[PDB]
RNA sequence: UUGGGCUCUGUGGGUGCUUGGCCGCUGGCCAGACCUACUUCAAAGCCACCGGGGGUACCUACCGGUUG
C-alpha cells in the first residue's frame, strides 16, 4: 500500500510547451506549436467578486 | 523440510503471481504468501493430483 | 497484409557501454546501444541504425577520417566494419583479445589498437566501395607492426597530425611514443611521473610538447628539452598542474589540438574545461549525479559530447555558448509498458523506474519527460482523441495528463490505497477503468468530474488485465481465477457475463471491428471468442511455438523451462487481420487471426549480455565454479563506487542497488502501427521499432507478361493513356515507376484517370498519395490529387469505411500535417500585414 | 568474368590434390599442418583443434604444384608450363603475397618440390633443379643430372637434405641410383647404387632420426637405409609390392614404442598411394613389421568413382601424433598411447570433406533473425552420399551429418580392408533436399538415442522434431534428418506408388513433409509422428487429379492452403491442401515439359525450368504466366532466386550463367564457366552465391558486388505550388528561435570562476561556424536587386544555418534611404518573386512571419515599401485563398469519412 | 511403456472419469456398453464427439468410463465431455500435436462445453 | 543382413565471425643469445562502507592548551 495522498503543490509558468520539453536541437512540435502558453484563459484571468 | 523446499524453487516449480521465481530470497510479503503457488507444467502439481485422484491429462 | 517486416530502426535507448563519434562533416553523432550503432543527424532531426547486430555489447566505434568506413568492436573483441553512406555491412573479423583503445589515423591508412596489454596497427582495407573493379576480400586486414613494450593495461591512444607519430597512454603510470615506421633521429621513448595511471595523452598542434593527463587529475605538460646540465636532450616535464576536483578522479579526457583546449569528465558528475597552453580554466558544471564515463570532442571543435554510462544520459553540450545542445536519457530500469499515438507520429513510453516519457519516431529523440510519479510506472493508455494520455502506476494514483498543454489536468486514487498493476480508459475520452492487485475490485472513474463512479465487483482473484471494445460498448476484464469476464456499463443495467476459461489470464485485446476479442492466458494459448455471441472460435496453442529459454540458474532445460511459455502481451492488427504477441521469451510471434496458423517469428535480440538470447549454453562457458556468468566481479575493480554492492538481498521488482549484471530479455510490450506498415516491441534491449519493408523487394500485384517499365514509360510518352500507364504501374508495384509516372502526368487530366480509375486499386493508390504528400515537395499537385479522389469516391469510401481504415487514417494525418503545417502561417501573416496595412 | 559476383572461397574442400602437405612446428607447442586448396594454400593449427588458420590471397592463376613451409612463411609453386598456363614460385606470409621470384627463363618443366635449408632454397622441377639465395631471394644456379638413358636422367623421388651435412642435397633417379650434391659449387660429388639391381626407381626418401642414415625406397620393393657416407647397407626391407609402391615414409623421433613393451624406440611408417593402409614398423631386432592401420583413409579405385589414396604421412618430431593426408579431402591425424602399448594409434583429429563432385546444395533458411541470418549453414548432399553442414562462418564448425555408427558397422564387417564398399554401405546419392526450422530444437531435440530410417509426442511437442527431408538416387524412400543434432533421424517414408521418388518439399510450418513419386504419387506426411496425412489425391471432379508422369516440383503455399504440383510432362495442379483435391490445372503440355520449381514466399511466386530450354514464372495467386525466359542453349542444370525477388539466376549445360532482373525482365548477366555448374543457391540475405561445379570436389562461394556497390549495369546482351527541400525542422527552429535558446539554457549555470579568461580561443571555421558554408549577404541581396534574379540570394538564404538566417535578417536596414539600399524593401521584393515564380512557399511565408516579428517598427514607420507589400498581400491573398480552400475541404470530407455517424 | 490418458468431465454432480488407452476400439460405461447406458432419447447426445470427429479417429483407443452421481442428464453430459477431452488429450499425448490442434478446433467450434466444464454459480443483476 | 542389447567410462570436434607459438617485441627466438648496466634532484591535495540503543577507567583519532 502506497502511503495515504498527501497534497502537493507544484507551480507552472506562463511560458510555452517548448519551454516544458526537454533540451534537443530543434522541437519536434508544429508551427501552432509553440505559441500556447501552458495554461489556460481561465488561469490569467476570470472575471470574479 | 525448508532444504527440500530450497532444492524445489531452484529447480523451478515454484511461481509467484504469474512469474516463476528464482531468487530463493524474494521476500513473500503478507499479500502474496496467499498465491505462491506451482507453476505450469510441473511434474510436481502432477503429483499432486496423482495422489488426490482427479489427475486430469488436461 | 503484406507481412514482410526486416529490421527497421532502434529506438528509444540512447547510449550503452561504449564510445561516441562525430562524422567529420560534424553534423551526424554515432553512439552505440546495446549492440547496435545509431546516428543522430543533429541538422536534420534525424536517426537510425545500422543493419548489423554484434554478439555481446559494443566496446570500441572508430571511423575513417574520410566519413565513409566504420569500424565497432565488441566486448570480447569480435569486430564489424561497415561502410556508412550505403549502410551495408562489409566484414567481421576477430582480434584475439578484449578490446580496449583504437584509434584510426588521421591519415586513413592505418589504425592502433590496444588490447589489453598488447597494442597493434593494423592496415585499412581496401573497400570495394573505394576500387572500381573491386571484390571482397577474403583476409581483409593485413597485420603492420605490433608492440609488447608495455607493462598494463592500454587505455587510449591518440595519432598524430602529421600520421607519424602516436602516443599510448597507460594503466601502469607511463605513457609511451611510438613510431609509425622507423624515424632516423629517433628512439621510441618512455614518459613517466604521475601517481595514479594516465587516462589521456596528446601531440600539441605543433608537435613539440605533449599533455599527459592522469587519473588523480594531474595534467602534465612536456617537453623535449636537454638535461639540466646544459647530442644530449630528453622529454621531460616543462611544467605540471592539477584540477582541483575535491573527491574523485576523472575518468575522461579529451582535448582539441587544433583549438588548444582541454575538457575533462570526474567521477562526481561535474566536468571542465581549460584554455589550455596558459591553462586557465574556461568553466565547468555539473551535468549528471552519476559520473561520466566518456567524452570526445567535435571536429571543428565547437561542440562537446559526453556520454554517461549508468543512465541514459547522453548529452551534447555547446560550450562557447554556454548551452545544450541535446539532454538526452535512455531509460534506466526496464519498460513496462508503451502505446502509439493515433497520430502515428510518435510513441509513447512508461518504465518502472518512474519517468514516463514521449518518444519521436522520427529523430530519435523523447521529446518529453513527465516525472510526477514517485514509484514505478506499469501501464500507459491514450483516449482516442490522442491529446490526454492516461498513466497507472504503482503509487496508487492514476495520472491523466494533456498533451497540447502539458500538465496532469487530473490524479486519480481508490478510497482504500491500492497498487494499480492494470487500466485502460474508454475510447470515449470519458471513463477510466483500473484495476489493482491488492483489492480485486476494479474501479471506474469519471474523467470530467473525477469523483468515483463505480467499483465494479466479481472477481475471484486479482484483475490482471483490461480493455473497452474500441467502439466503447464493453469492458473487457481478465482475471487470475482463471476467468474472462465481458462487463457491459454503459447500458442501463450495468450488466456482467462470465466466461470461463481454462487458466489465468494476462492479455486482452480488442479487434477494431469491435466484434472480437483475443485473449491470451497463462497455459499460453490464446482463445479468439467474439464478443455478442459469447463462443469461443478458435484457439492456438503456442507453447513450443514460443519457447526460448535456457537462463543463467535456470537449471531445467530450455524445452522444459517453465514460466517463458506463455505470451505476456497481444496486440492487434491496425488492418485486423493478424495478432502480433510477445512476452517472457527470447521470441515475438505473429499470428493469423483466422486461418490460425503462424504467419511469422521474430527473435528479439542477438544479444549475449542478457540471458535468455539463445537457447543452449555453452560447455567451455561452463566452469568447476557454476556457469561462469555468476562470479561476482565486483572486486576486481578499480574504483570503490564500483567495489560496493549496495544490493538487495533477494527483490526482483524495484531494487535501487541495480546488480544488473546479465539480465533476462522479455518482450514486455507490443504495439501495432496506426498507420500500419509498422509495430513495436517494448524490450530490454530498448525499444525495438520494426517496419515493413515495401522498397527492397520486389512485389507484383497481378501482373501480366508485357508489362515492363519501359513498356509503362512508352504507353505513358508516346500514346500517353494516362490512366492505363497509371494502373499498369500499380499493378507492377514499384516505387521508383510509380514515382515517375505520378510526377509525370498533366494536373487537368487527372479528374479523368480518376474518374477511370479502379477502386479495387483506389486504396494502395491512397496509401500512396499519402507517402507523397508527406515526404515529396509537390503539395499543390497531391493535394489536386486527394480533392479527385474523394470527390470521385466518397460512398464507395463511406460504404466500407473499414476495410480502408489504415488509407483514411494516413491521409488525415497528411493533410493534418499540410493544414497546421502552412496555413496558420498563411492566416497570420495576412493578417499581420493587413494590419500594418491599415496603420 | 562476372559483372556481379567476385569468386569470394572455393569452400568445402581441405586436400583435394595429391600434393605433399608441409608441417613446421612452432613454439613448444603447436604445428602448422598446410595443405593447398589447389588454388591457394591453407594452414591449419594443430592445437587449436584442426581449426583454419589461414587462406592465402590472391590465388595463383594455376593449379599450385608445389608448397613448403620455412620460418613463417610459404613457398608456393604453381603452374604446368607444358600446356599453356604460365607457372611461377611465391612467398606469402599470413596469407598474402611477400615476394615473387625471379625464375629461369628456360624453365619447361612442371617444378615438383621445394626444400629449404643452410640460406638455401632448392627447386625440383622434373629434371633440372635449381637454386636460389634465400637471403636476398636471388637466383644462384641452375643444376643438371646427366644420363645415358632419356628415361635414366628423369628427376623422380626427391630431394632432401642431410640434417647434420653441410650444402649437400640428395637426388634420386629414375634410374636406381642416388646422386650426393654439394650445391655449393654446383658439384655432383657421389653416386650411390642400391643391392640387387632388379629394383627399378627410387620411390621416396627421408632422413632418419639416426647420425648419416637414410631412407631410400624402390618401386622394385626393397626399402633400404644406408650410411651415407660409408655406403654400406644398414636395414633393408621387401616392403612394398611391385604391384604397391611405397612412396612415402615418415620416422618417428619419441624415445620410445618398439620392441613389444613400447619403451624402445626406432618405428616408421610406410605409406603408399595404390592403397589406403599404412605400416609401422618396428626396426629393432631386425626390423619386423608391428602393424598396419587399414584404411586410415579410403581405399583408392579406378573405376570406383569414391576417390582415395594416401598423399604423406608425417611423425611431427618429438611427439606420437602422425598426420596423414590423402586425396580423398580428408586431414586426419592419429596418436599412439602409452598405458596400452598400442600397435596402430587411435584418431585424435580429423577433419574431412567430400569424395565427389557436390550433387545438391541448399542454404539453410533463416534462424528467424538471430545469429545465423540466413548465411551460416550451407548444405551439400554428395556423390559420395554424405549430407554436410557447412559454415560459412567459422570453418571449423562445420560438421558431417552422421547415419549412425556407419564406421563401426563396416569395420565389424569387413569393408575396411578387403561385399560392398564404405560409400556403398551408407544412404544412396542424393537427389534433392528440401528443409525447415521451425521445429528443429537444436541438440536435445529427444533425449535419449532414436532409432535411425525406420520405415511418442510430449516430449517432442515440447521440443523440436525432425527438419530436413531428403530424396535419394533410386530408393523409394525419402530419408528424414535432424538438424539440431546433425544426425539422421527416424521417418523414411515410402511413395505409396513404389515408384522412385522425384522430389520431396516441406511445410512453412515444418509439420507436413510431401514427397513426390515419379509414379505421380504425391503424399503427405507429418513429421512429428511419422504418420501419413493426405494423399494427392484422396477418396473439377474430386478423386481424380492423377499425375500421370513423374511429380518434380511441388510446393506448399505458406499458408498450407494450396499444395502446388509440378508433373514432369504437362501441366500444374494446385491443389486444395485441407481436402485433398484439384483446384486448378494449367496445361503446358503440347509444347515443354518441365524439369523443376523454385518457390519465392512472401511474393507468392513460381519459377518453373522446363525442357525447351525456358523458365516461365507464374504469379500463383493469379494463376497465369507473368514471365517466360529464353537464354539457354545447354540443359538447364540449376536455377534459384535471389530472395528480393530481383534476380532469377541459372546456369544450363551451356556452362554459362545467365541472369536475368526479373520486373524488368531482361537479361542483365551472363558468363562462362571453366566447368558447367552443377548446382547454384542463393542465401537467405542477398549476400552471397553458392556454386558447385562438375569434377571438382567443394563447391565455389560468390559475393554480390551490386549490393556492395552501385553497379550500373543494364545490358541486355547475347553472348504549381511546391515547396524546397530544406529541413522542415530546419525552418521550423528558424521560426521558433528564442525560445527554444531559452530551453537549452541548463537550469543551473556553469560555474565560471571569478577571473573569466578573456577572448577566447578561436574555433569553428575562422571565428565562426563550421556549418555556414563559405563562397556581405548584404551584398547578395543587393546586387540581385540591382539585378532581378533574386536566386543567388535566396539559395544562399536557404543556405543558412538557423541561427546565422535569424542574424543575417535582425541585420537589414534601410540605409541610406535610397530606393536602391534598403535591406528590406529588397527583401520584400526577393519574397514577391518567389511567390510569383511558386517555388518556395513555406521558407517565403516563414522568413515573412520573422521578418514582420522583428521589422515591425521601421516598415510602420515607412510607406515607400508598403506598396510593395500591398502588392504582395494581393498575391498573397490569392495564392492563401486557393490553397486553403483545397486543403480545408480535402481534410473536412476526410474526417467526415472517418466519423460519418454522427 | 502402455499408453494410458486419464481424463476428468463434470457437469452439476456429475463426475465422469474416463480413461483412454490403446486397444480394440470398444467403448465402455461402468461394465456395460454405449449405445445402451442412457435415458433412450440422448444417445444422440453421446453420439455428438464421435460424430463430430469421424470414427476413424476412434477406431485406436478404449475408453472405459466411469459415472456417478446426480440425474441421468447430468451424467449424459458428463459422459460426453470426458468422452472428447478423453480422445483430445490422447491425440495429445500419443500422435501428432497438430491433429491436437486440428482436433481441438473442430470441436469448440461446434461447441464449448464439450471440452470446458464452464459451470454455472449465482450472479443475477447487482 | 554372417551375433544382438542395456548401462557405464574415457578421448576429439562442436555447443558465439576462421589472422600464428614465445620474448626483455618496428626485432629476434623457437638448439636460443647478452645477462647488471644507467642515473639528476622523494613526494600536490581530498575521499575512501564494520548492524542499533548503551558505558567509558585505559588505548587511539581529533580539538584546545602547558613546560622543555
Amino acid at each position: 500500500k502506497p502511503k495515504p495522498p498527501a497534497p502537493t503543490l507544484t507551480v507552472v509558468s506562463d511560458v510555452a510547451t517548448v519551454a516544458m520539453e526537454d533540451a534537443q536541437p530543434a522541437t519536434a512540435q508544429g508551427v501552432a506549436g509553440g505559441e500556447t502558453s501552458m495554461i489556460a484563459p481561465q488561469e490569467v484571468y476570470a472575471p470574479s467578486k | 523440510t525448508v532444504q527440500a523446499a530450497t532444492k524445489l524453487i531452484e529447480q523451478g516449480h515454484v511461481r509467484v503471481g504469474v512469474e516463476e521465481v528464482r531468487d530463493p530470497a524474494f521476500l513473500v510479503t503478507r499479500n502474496m504468501e496467499d498465491f505462491v503457488t506451482w507453476t505450469v507444467g510441473s511434474k510436481i502439481k502432477q503429483n499432486i493430483m496423482k495422489y488426490r485422484d482427479k489427475l486430469d491429462d488436461f | 497484409m503484406k507481412t514482410n517486416f526486416k529490421f527497421s530502426n532502434l529506438l528509444g535507448t540512447v547510449y550503452c557501454r561504449g564510445n561516441l563519434l562525430f562524422s567529420p562533416d560534424g553534423t551526424h553523432l554515432f553512439s552505440p546501444v546495446g549492440n547496435r550503432v545509431t546516428v543522430f543527424n543533429l541538422v536534420e532531426n534525424k536517426s537510425y541504425t545500422f543493419p548489423f547486430a554484434h554478439r555481446k555489447n559494443i566496446s570500441r566505434i572508430g571511423l575513417t577520417p574520410q566519413g565513409n568506413l566504420l569500424l565497432s568492436i565488441d566486448e570480447d573483441g569480435q569486430a564489424i566494419l561497415t561502410n556508412v553512406p550505403r549502410r551495408v555491412v562489409l566484414y567481421h573479423f576477430s582480434f584475439k583479445s578484449p578490446v580496449t583503445a583504437l584509434a584510426f589515423s588521421p591519415s586513413g591508412r592505418h589504425f592502433v589498437v590496444g588490447l589489453k596489454r598488447k597494442i597493434e596497427v593494423w592496415h585499412v582495407p581496401s573497400t570495394p566501395d573505394t576500387n572500381e573493379d573491386g571484390d571482397l576480400e577474403f583476409a581483409p586486414f593485413v597485420r603492420h607492426h605490433t608492440h609488447m613494450q608495455h607493462f598494463d593495461d592500454v587505455r587510449h591512444l591518440e595519432w598524430s597530425s602529421d600520421s607519424r607519430f602516436f602516443l599510448s597512454a597507460s594503466k601502469d603510470l607511463t605513457a609511451r611514443i611510438w613510431s609509425l615506421d622507423t624515424e632516423e633521429g629517433f628512439v621510441p621513448t618512455v614518459l613517466s611521473g604521475h601517481r595514479q595511471g594516465v587516462v589521456g595523452a596528446y601531440f600539441s598542434k605543433d608537435q613539440e610538447t605533449i599533455y599527459t593527463v592522469s587519473k588523480d587529475g594531474a595534467v602534465f605538460e612536456w617537453k623535449y628539452v636537454a638535461k639540466p646540465g646544459h647530442e644530449d636532450m630528453q622529454w621531460r616535464i616543462v611544467n605540471k598542474h592539477f584540477f582541483m576536483q575535491n573527491a574523485a578522479t576523472l575518468r575522461c579526457a579529451a582535448y582539441h589540438a587544433e583549438s588548444n583546449l582541454l575538457v575533462a569528465g570526474f567521477s562526481n558528475g561535474i566536468f571542465g574545461l581549460y584554455e589550455m597552453p596558459d591553462f586557465n580554466l574556461i568553466h565547468t558544471l555539473s551535468i549528471s549525479q552519476n559520473e561520466i564515463d566518456f567524452v570526445t570532442i567535435n571536429k571543428s571543435g565547437e561542440w562537446l559530447a559526453f556520454g554517461a554510462s549508468k543512465l541514459g544520459q547522453l548529452l551534447v553540450w555547446e560550450w562557447q555558448s554556454e548551452s545544450y545542445i541535446l539532454k538526452q536519457q535512455g531509460h534506466f530500469d526496464a519498460m513496462n509498458s508503451l502505446v502509439y499515438s493515433p497520430d502515428g507520429q510518435r510513441i509513447v513510453t512508461a518504465a518502472d523506474d518512474g519517468k514516463i516519457k514521449v518518444w519521436d519516431v522520427e529523430s530519435g529523440f523523447c521529446i518529453v519527460t513527465f516525472t510526477e510519479h514517485t514509484s514505478g510506472v506499469t501501464a500507459c493508455e491514450f483516449a482516442k482523441k490522442g491529446s490526454v494520455l492516461f498513466t497507472a502506476s504503482l503509487d496508487g494514483s492514476v495520472r491523466a495528463w494533456d498533451l497540447i498543454r502539458y500538465r496532469n489536468f487530473r490524479t486519480f486514487t481508490a478510497p482504500e490505497r491500492l497498487s494499480f498493476t492494470c487500466m485502460a480508459v474508454d475510447p470515449s475520452g470519458e471513463v477510466i477503468a483500473a484495476g489493482s492487485i491488492d483489492s480485486f475490485d476494479i474501479h471506474i472513474w469519471s474523467v470530467q468530474t473525477g469523483q468515483l463512479l463505480d467499483r465494479l465487483s466479481g472477481h475471484e482473484g486479482p484483475v490482471s488485465s483490461l480493455a473497452f471494445a474500441p467502439d466503447g460498448s464493453v469492458l473487457v476484464s481478465g482475471s487470475w481465477d482463471r476467468t474472462a469476464r465481458i462487463w457491459s456499463i454503459f447500458s442501463r443495467t450495468q450488466t456482467s457475463e462470465p466466461l470461463q476459461l481454462q487458466s489465468d489470464v494476462l492479455d486482452v485485446a480488442f479487434r477494431p471491428d469491435s466484434k472480437q476479442i483475443a485473449i491470451s492466458t497463462l497455459d499460453g494459448q490464446l482463445t479468439f471468442w467474439s464478443v455478442s455471441e459469447a463462443q469461443q472460435v478458435s484457439g492456438v496453442d503456442g507453447r513450443r511455438d514460443v519457447s526460448g529459454g535456457r537462463r543463467i540458474t535456470d537449471r531445467r532445460t530450455a524445452a522444459n523451462v517453465a514460466g517463458t511459455k506463455n505470451f505476456n502481451t497481444i496486440r492487434y492488427s491496425m488492418d485486423g487481420t493478424c495478432l502480433l504477441a510477445g512476452g517472457n521469451s527470447k521470441y515475438i510471434c505473429l499470428y493469423s487471426t483466422t486461418t490460425m496458423v503462424l504467419l511469422k517469428k521474430f527473435t528479439v535480440s542477438v544479444n549475449l549480455s542478457l540471458s535468455g538470447t539463445q537457447e543452449f549454453l555453452n560447455s567451455k562457458l561452463m566452469t568447476e565454479a557454476g556457469p561462469v556468468g555468476l562470479l561476482d566481479d565486483q572486486g576486481e575493480a578499480s574504483d570503490l563506487e564500483d567495489r560496493i554492492d549496495r544490493s538487495l538481498p533477494g527483490s526482483k521488482r524495484g531494487d535501487p542497488g541495480a546488480r544488473k549484471k546479465f539480465p533476462e530479455v522479455r518482450v514486455s510490450g507490443v504495439a501495432f502501427s496506426p498507420t500500419g506498415n509498422s509495430f513495436c516491441a517494448a524490450s530490454t534491449e530498448g525499444l525495438l521499432v520494426y517496419s515493413l519493408d515495401n522498397t527492397v523487394q520486389f512485389d507484383p500485384f497481378d501482373l501480366n507478361m508485357e508489362i515492363t517499365p519501359a513498356s509503362t514509360l512508352a504507353v505513358l510518352e508516346k500514346e500517353k493513356d494516362y490512366l492505363k500507364a497509371l494502373v499498369m504501374a500499380f499493378r507492377l508495384n514499384e516505387a521508383g515507376l510509380i514515382t515517375r509516372v505520378y510526377q509525370a502526368i498533366p494536373y487537368t487530366d487527372i479528374g479523368l484517370v480518376v474518374e477511370q480509375f479502379p477502386t479495387v486499386y483506389v486504396p494502395r493508390l491512397l496509401r500512396f498519395v499519402a507517402a507523397q504528400t508527406e515526404q515529396s515537395p509537390h503539395m499543390e499537385f497531391c493535394l489536386l490529387w486527394i480533392r479527385a479522389l474523394i470527390d470521385k469516391h466518397g460512398p464507395w469510401l463511406a460504404a466500407n469505411r473499414g476495410k480502408v481504415d489504415v488509407e483514411l487514417r494516413v491521409v488525415a494525418r497528411a493533410v493534418a500535417k499540410m493544414r497546421d503545417e502552412i496555413r496558420r502561417l498563411a492566416d497570420e501573416n495576412v493578417y499581420m500585414v493587413d494590419y500594418l496595412l491599415n496603420q | 568474368g562476372s559483372a556481379i559476383f567476385a569468386p569470394y572461397r572455393t569452400i568445402g574442400l581441405i586436400s583435394p590434390t595429391g600434393v605433399p602437405f608441409t608441417s613446421i612446428p612452432l613454439g613448444k607447442t603447436t604445428f602448422q599442418i598446410t595443405t593447398s586448396v589447389g588454388r591457394a594454400l591453407q594452414t591449419y593449427d594443430l592445437k587449436r583443434g584442426l581449426n583454419l588458420v589461414f587462406v592465402t590471397r590472391p590465388q595463383t592463376p594455376s593449379d599450385i604444384t608445389a608448397t613448403h613451409a620455412w620460418k613463417e612463411r610459404v613457398y608456393a609453386a604453381f603452374g604446368d608450363p607444358r600446356n599453356g598456363e604460365p607457372q611461377g614460385l611465391w612467398v606469402f606470409q599470413r596469407g598474402k603475397k611477400v615476394a615473387e621470384l625471379p625464375l629461369p627463363s628456360d624453365l619447361d618443366q612442371p617444378i615438383k618440390q621445394i626444400l629449404i635449408f643452410g640460406g638455401w632454397i632448392v627447386a625440383c622441377a622434373l629434371t633440372r633443379i635449381e637454386v636460389w639465395k634465400a637471403a636476398t631471394l636471388e637466383h644462384y644456379t641452375t643444376i643438371f643430372p646427366a644420363a645415358s638413358k632419356k628415361g635414366d636422367n628423369e628427376l623422380t623421388g626427391g630431394a632432401i637434405n642431410m640434417p647434420t651435412f653441410l650444402n649437400k642435397i640428395f637426388v634420386g633417379r629414375k634410374d636406381g641410383w642416388v646422386e650426393i650434391w654439394n650445391v655449393s659449387t654446383g658439384k655432383l660429388i657421389y653416386t650411390l647404387l642400391p643391392p640387387s639391381p632388379d629394383c627399378g626407381a627410387v620411390t621416396c626418401l627421408q632422413p632418419t632420426p639416426a647420425l648419416s642414415l637414410l631412407a631410400i625406397a624402390y618401386s622394385g620393393g626393397p626399402l633400404v637405409i644406408q650410411n651415407v657416407l660409408t655406403d654400406k647397407t644398414v636395414l633393408l626391407l621387401e616392403a612394398g609390392t611391385d604391384d604397391a609402391p611405397v612412396t612415402s615414409i615418415s620416422f618417428r623421433t619419441d624415445g620410445l614404442g618398439a620392441g613389444q613393451d613400447g619403451r624402445k624406440d626406432g618405428v616408421m611408417a610406410t605409406a603408399t598411394s595404390v592403397s589406403g593402409d599404412v605400416t609401422f614398423w618396428d626396426l629393432n631386432k631386425g626390423g619386423r613389421i608391428m602393424g598396419v592401420l587399414r584404411s586410415a583413409h579410403n581405399p583408392p579405385s579406378r573405376h570406383n568413382i569414391v576417390r582415395g589414396g594416401i598423399s604423406k604421412i608425417e611423425f611431427l618430431a618429438g611427439q606420437p601424433v602422425i598426420v596423414t593426408s590423402g586425396l580423398d579431402n580428408s586431414l586426419k591425424t592419429w596418436i599412439f598411447d602409452e598405458s596400452p602399448f598400442s600397435p596402430v594409434p587411435r584418431i585424435l583429429h580429423q577433419r574431412s570433406g567430400h569424395a565427389a563432385p557436390v550433387r545438391c546444395l541448399h542454404f539453410l533458411p533463416s534462424d528467424f533473425d538471430g545469429a545465423e541470418g540466413g548465411n551460416k549453414w550451407l548444405l551439400s548432399g554428395g556423390k559420395d552420399r554424405s549430407l554436410w553442414g557447412w559454415s560459412l562462418r567459422r570453418d571449423g564448425q562445420s560438421a558431417e551429418l552422421s547415419q549412425g555408427a556407419i564406421r563401426k558397422k563396416a569395420r565389424k564387417m569387413g569393408l575396411l580392408a578387403g561385399t560392398t564398399t564404405l560409400e556403398d554401405l551408407k544412404a544412396p546419392e542424393i537427389t534433392c533436399i528440401a528443409s525447415s526450422l521451425n521445429r528443429d530444437g537444436g541438440m536435445g531435440a529427444i533425449p535419449g538415442k532414436q532409432m535411425i530410417w525406420d520405415k511418442n509426442a510430449e516430449l517432442s511437442g515440447n521440443t523440436g522434431w525432425e527438419s530436413v527431408v531428403t530424396a535419394h538416387k533410386d530408393d523409394p524412400y525419402a530419408r528424414t534428418w535432424f538438424w539440431g543434432r546433425r544426425r539422421a533421424g527416424r521417418w523414411a517414408f515410402k511413395t505409396g506408388d513404389g515408384e522412385p521418388v522425384s522430389t520431396v518439399a516441406i511445410s512453412s510450418c515444418g509439420t507436413f513433409a510431401l514427397v513426390g513419386s515419379t509414379g505421380g504419387s504425391i503424399d503427405m506426411f507429418n513429421l512429428q509422428s511419422g504418420r501419413h496425412r493426405q494423399r494427392f489425391p484422396s477418396r473439377f471432379a474430386p478423386g481424380t487429379g492423377r499425375h500421370t508422369n513423374a511429380v518434380t516440383g511441388i510446393v506448399v503455399d505458406p499458408l498450407n492452403r494450396h499444395v502446388v504440383s509440378c508433373s514432369l510432362d504437362g501441366k500444374v495442379k494446385f491443389w486444395d491442401f485441407i481436402t485433398g483435391n484439384l483446384v486448378d490445372e494449367i496445361d503446358w503440355a503440347p509444347m515443354t515439359k518441365i524439369i523443376g520449381c523454385r518457390y519465392h514466399p512472401g511474393n507468392d511466386l513460381i519459377a518453373f525450368a522446363c525442357d525447351d530450354r525456358s523458365i516461365r514464372v507464374v504469379d500463383i495467386e493469379t494463376k497465369n504466366t507473368i514471365r517466360e525466359f529464353w537464354g539457354c542453349r545447354g540443359d538447364i542444370n540449376d536455377f534459384c532466386f535471389s530472395p528480393d525477388g530481383r534476380w532469377i539466376v541459372a546456369a544450363s549445360q551451356d556452362s554459362i550463367i545467365r541472369v536475368w532482373d526479373l520486373p524488368t525482365a531482361h537479361l542483365i548477366d551472363a558468363f562462362r564457366l571453366e566447368q558447367p555448374c552443377t548446382a547454384l543457391a542463393f542465401s537467405h540475405t542477398g549476400e552471397y552465391l553458392a556454386g558447385a561445379m562438375e569434377g571438382s570436389l567443394g563447391v565455389q562461394i560468390w559475393t554480390n558486388r551490386t549490393l556492395f556497390r552501385h553497379v550500373p549495369t543494364r545490358q541486355i546482351s547475347e553472348s504549381m505550388m511546391t515547396l524546397s527541400l530544406v529541413p522542415r525542422s530546419r525552418w521550423q527552429t528558424l521560426l521558433h528561435i528564442d525560445i527554444i535558446k531559452a530551453r537549452n539554457k541548463p537550469k543551473e549555470p556553469p560555474k565560471a570562476p571569478e577571473k573569466a579568461p578573456f577572448f577566447l580561443p578561436p574555433v569553428g571555421q575562422n571565428g565562426i561556424s563550421s556549418l555556414i558554408p563559405q563562397e556581405t549577404f548584404t551584398s547578395k541581396l543587393l546586387v540581385g536587386g540591382a539585378k532581378g534574379d533574386y536566386t543567388d540570394f535566396i539559395e544562399h538564404l536557404k543556405a543558412l544555418p538557423p541561427a546565422a538566417a535569424d542574424l543575417e535578417l535582425r541585420s537589414l536596414s534601410i540605409g541610406n534611404g535610397d530606393e536602391a539600399t534598403n535591406e528590406l524593401l529588397h527583401f520584400i521584393r526577393a519574397l514577391t518573386s518567389r511567390l510569383v515564380a511558386r517555388r518556395d512557399y513555406e521558407l517565403t511565408q516563414a522568413w515573412m512571419t520573422v521578418f514582420l516579428r522583428l521589422h515591425f517598427d521601421l516598415i510602420m514607420e515607412n510607406e515607400e515599401l508598403l506598396q510593395a507589400l500591398g502588392e504582395w498581400r494581393e498575391h498573397q491573398a490569392r495564392e492563401r485563398d486557393r490553397l486553403s480552400e483545397l486543403v480545408g475541404y480535402c481534410g473536412g470530407v476526410v474526417s467526415f469519412l472517418r466519423s460519418p455517424r454522427t | 511403456s502402455v499408453q494410458a490418458v486419464q481424463v476428468f468431465g463434470k457437469k452439476k454432480n456429475a463426475t465422469a472419469v474416463a480413461r483412454c488407452v490403446q486397444g480394440k476400439g470398444l467403448i465402455k460405461v461402468n461394465g456395460k456398453p454405449l449405445k445402451l447406458f442412457a435415458p433412450e432419447i440422448l444417445r444422440a447426445k453421446l453420439y455428438e464427439p464421435i460424430l463430430i470427429l469421424g470414427t476413424d479417429k476412434f477406431a485406436d483407443v478404449d475408453i472405459r468410463i466411469r459415472v456417478a452421481g446426480g440425474g441421468h442428464t447430468s451424467q449424459v453430459y458428463a459422459v460426453r465431455q470426458a468422452i472428447a477431452k478423453s480422445i483430445v488429450a490422447y491425440y495429445a499425448k500419443y500422435v501428432d500435436e497438430h491433429s491436437k490442434n486440428l482436433l481441438k478446433q473442430e470441436l469448440i467450434q461446434f461447441d464449448r462445453s464439450l471440452l470446458v466444464a464452464d459451470p454455472r454459480r449465482c450472479e443475477p443483476k447487482k
